[PDB]
RNA sequence: UUUUCACUGACCCGGUGAGGCGGGGGGGCGAGCCGGGCUCUCGCUUCUGGCGCCAAGCGCCCGGCCGGCCGGGCGCGACCCG
RNA sequence: GAGAUGGGCGAGCGCCGUUCCGAAGGGACGGGCGAUGGCCUCCGUUGCCCUCAGCCGAUCGAAAGGGAGUCGGGUUCAGAU
């Protein structure tokens, strides 16, 4: 199963792989607005061990904190 | 009048029969004329001279 | 000709008369939307892309593709319309054998690979988080099955009828095919599993803007003059 | 095409119209605001007599929602008499009176005689 | 204690600027490619003065070269310029009164009005009655050059940015001693609330550092440092010096 | 590890109705070199309180009625790539 | 001067902000396409295409500001341009 291979991948933030995906994506979520809905989760593994399916009635809204 | 009696008012009591008729003065119509016919002729003018000088050039 | 005709030329100098309707494409200020979305390409062309991304951008060339889908066209999965006759026909039948086809799907296809069941992989190459194949030519490569990247998630997910699909393995094929596919194989091994290591050191991106590499090769020439 | 604004604007796109799978209410609503409800009844005051003796005028106390268009056609529809003009005022009680002149071939001693005020 | 005025003056509830009858913001020409490569002329149609500010200011009219219209645009006024004339605004439009040009094209030891910080700003630099600035030298490379400002500091600027030529108009207007403070109070009613100044040492000391005491005094030392938190910042503001001037 | 210099892609400032930005071609002017080529420059508006848009013209297609009459389309004019 | 949408901030009720980080126009001289009524003449109501098109920002804000147009005589007990 390539779930397993994305847990992995997603357990290995440190690496230079995940380091290049979290700058591009942090920058584009960042150029994007404060509060809108992801078409699809960006962690489809994540998202189904917390308890999602791609069925109708899900949805997913990717939204901005600031920080500290 | 006042601006919205003009409505009321004609076309030919609204205005004089020349042009730029009831919205410019005579004297400043006929100093345009001049100004235009004066600057288009001097226009020609260097015209005329430049390609002359490009000629002997 | 009426002697009236003539041509009235426009001279467009500078604040002589007034400019044409030309092409304004270049300025127009374009919304937020298209603005990211080009912006990520050329972020995409300037930061160092990892090989492990990097290695979907060198693809299959244009006729081996081809000849990829015509073969593969052979092997589509069947409709729904084509099950519910399929259904009524054996009903029919009992009232009164598994052709091969294409395993579609990016866990079905691993589990054929880490089984050596699959006698070549396609993988798409812009599935949008591509976390879920970049772990794909690695693990293709280590259990030995030949792998290629297709250009087009969207022509992939065409030969299922769905409307996109990461990834298609071959799982068994005919008589009359085995020849077509073998040399389809041999050279997708030779451009793809057998440059490996090259493919997984070959970083990309690193490319500067076009006004930027022209005034650098000005300064250059320049030096080189003197 | 080439552009020849340095704008974008958004563009305009087919909107298509209401068609309801079913009415949001059952019935249309009853017009309750008609000529009977809408007028309530004469004054007979000293000076409402004055007024049709003098003036050839009705007075009338009506509702407060009502207009001189409705005023004027209900009194048309109810007494079958035609009206020239309509005056209205809204009295400190709170009624809202009208005044009503008819057509100078009409008598308003003769309507008021049959409406049965006197 | 309490808010000090000085203090107060930051919310702007009674003490932001008189601006209904204000004519509007003297900017320069927007930059564009006219003016980039070449040159545009535009008419001087009226000078007019504004409340507020002693500078008059010049209404001049120039024409879209890219359709059909007539932009009016409103400048700070340098000396000698009269209804009618012709100014021209560009990289190659000649050296003289009225015109504006960017600074590197100008020669050294010219003098300079309404000049521009920083490029596309539209003039910010020497804008007051009377003022000028004069540019002192160029660099052709990096594309800077040296001016100096009305208050004596030499500034270095990208040579890029436009600037008018000339002295703005309406210079000596400090020479004529306001007599009377209904002078001084029609000054300050066209500009915002802060005239009748009232002295900290005449205050309360719950309301001014200064005030208090059975003397007149301030009773500490006047020159307080940069960094006093707001409400103590008050006297001579981090002073170098004090007292009368002898020298340079 | 640090110092300086350099770059731009995050980040920041300004202007605009985000209207001609960077290269290459083409053309003019000289200068130096033997009708040809190389380096460099510029490309159209400065006597006057006037007017200036909604293309003239050229080339190529097609439509309608009877070579004649009416009415359309495309490109150049307004260089090409980014 | 007050005040929404976008946007930003905010544990939160909400606040800042008024053109500022918006794909901010539902209009039209006119031509064509397709349907309709009126003696389908010519026009009108029309859906689409072609073409044209900036707002300083929704909205609120004056019975002394801006703002076309009524005067004379008579009449009641109490109303009169
Ligand atoms: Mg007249
Ligand atoms: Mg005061
Ligand atoms: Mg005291
Ligand atoms: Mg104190
Ligand atoms: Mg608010
Ligand atoms: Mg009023
Ligand atoms: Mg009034």
């Amino acid at each position: 199963g390539a779930y397993k291979y994305i847990q992995e991948l997603w357990r290995k933030k440190q690496s230079d792989v995940m380091r290049f995906l979290l700058r591009v994506r942090c920058w584009q979520y960042r150029q994007l607005s404060a509060l809108h809905r992801a078409p699809r989760p960006t962690r489809p593994d994540k998202a189904r061990r917390l308890g999602y399916k791609a069925k109708q009635g899900y949805v997913i809204y990717r939204i901005r904190v600031r920080r500290g | 009048v006042r601006p919205k009696v003009l409505m009321r008012l004609s076309k030919t009591k609204k205005h004089v029969s020349r042009a730029y008729g009831g919205s410019m003065c005579a004297k400043c119509v006929r100093d345009r004329i001049k100004r235009a016919f004066l600057i288009e002729e001097q226009k020609i003018v260097v015209k005329v001279l430049k390609a002359q000088a490009q000629s002997q050039k | 000709v009426n002697p009236l005709f003539e041509k009235r030329p426009k001279n467009f100098g500078i604040g002589q008369d007034i400019q044409p309707k030309r092409d304004l494409t270049r300025f127009v200020k374009w919304p937020r939307y298209i603005r990211l979305q080009r912006q990520r390409a050329i972020l995409y062309k300037r930061l160092k892309v990892p090989p492990a991304i990097n290695q979907f951008t060198q693809v299959l060339d244009r006729q081996t593709a081809t000849q990829l889908l015509k073969l593969a066209h052979k092997y589509r999965p069947e409709t729904k319309q084509e099950k519910k006759q399929r259904l009524l026909a054996r009903a029919e039948k009992k009232a009164a054998k598994r052709p091969p086809v294409l395993r579609a799907g990016v866990n079905t296809v691993t589990t054929l690979v880490e089984n050596k069941k699959a006698q070549l992989v396609v993988i798409a190459h812009d599935v949008d988080p591509i976390e879920l194949v970049v772990f794909l030519p690695a693990l293709c490569r280590k259990m030995g099955v030949p792998y290629c990247i297709l250009k087009g998630k969207a022509r992939l997910g065409r030969l299922v009828h769905r409307k996109t699909c990461t990834t298609v393995a071959f799982t068994q094929v005919n008589s009359e095919d085995k020849g077509a596919l073998a040399k389809l194989v041999e050279a997708i091994r030779t451009n793809y599993n057998d440059r490996y290591d090259e493919i997984r050191r070959h970083w990309g991106g690193n490319v500067l803007g076009p006004k930027s590499v022209a005034r650098i090769a000005k300064l250059e020439k320049a030096k080189a003059k003197e | 095409k080439i552009r020849t604004s340095p704008t974008f604007r958004r563009p305009k796109t087919l909107r298509l119209r209401r068609q309801p799978k079913y009415p949001r209410k059952s019935a249309p609503r009853r017009n309750k605001l008609d000529h009977y409800a809408i007028i309530k009844f004469p004054l007979t005051t000293e000076s409402a007599m004055k007024k049709i003796e003098d003036n050839n005028t009705l007075v009338f106390i009506v509702d407060v929602k009502a207009n001189k268009h409705q005023i004027k056609q209900a009194v048309k529809k109810l007494y079958d008499i035609d009206v020239a003009k309509v005056n209205t005022l809204i009295r400190p009680d709170g009624e809202k009176k009208a005044y009503v002149r008819l057509a100078p071939d009409y008598d308003a001693l003769d309507v008021a005689n049959k409406i049965g005020i006197i | 204690g309490r808010v000090i005025r000085g203090q107060r003056k930051g919310a702007g509830s009674v003490f932001r600027a008189h601006v209904k009858h204000r004519k509007g913001a003297a900017r320069l020409r927007a930059v564009d490619f006219a003016e980039r490569h070449g040159y545009i002329k535009g008419i001087v149609k009226d000078i007019i003065h504004d409340p507020g500010r002693g500078a008059p200011l010049a209404k001049v009219v120039f024409r879209d070269p890219y359709r059909f219209k007539k932009r009016t645009e409103l400048f700070i006024a340098a000396e000698g310029i009269h209804t009618g004339q012709f100014v021209y605004c560009g990289k190659k439009a000649q050296l003289n009164i009225g015109n504006v040009l960017p600074v590197g094209t100008m020669p050294e030891g010219t003098i300079v009005c309404c000049l521009e910080e920083k490029p596309g700003d539209r003039g910010k630099l020497a804008r007051a009655s009377g003022n000028y600035a004069t540019v002192i030298s160029h660099n052709p490379e990096t594309k800077k050059t040296r001016v100096k400002l009305p208050s004596g500091s030499k500034k270095v600027i990208s040579s890029a940015n436009r600037a008018v030529v000339g002295v703005v108009a309406g210079g000596g207007r400090i020479d004529k001693p306001i007599l009377k403070a209904g002078r001084a109070y029609h000054k300050y009613k066209a500009k915002r609330n802060c005239w009748p100044r009232v002295r900290g040492v005449a205050m309360n000391p719950v309301e001014h550092p200064f005030g208090g005491g059975n003397h007149q005094h301030i009773g500490k030392p006047s020159t307080i440092r940069r960094d006093a938190p707001a409400g103590r910042k008050v006297g001579l503001i981090a002073a170098r010096r004090t007292g009368r001037l002898r020298g340079t």
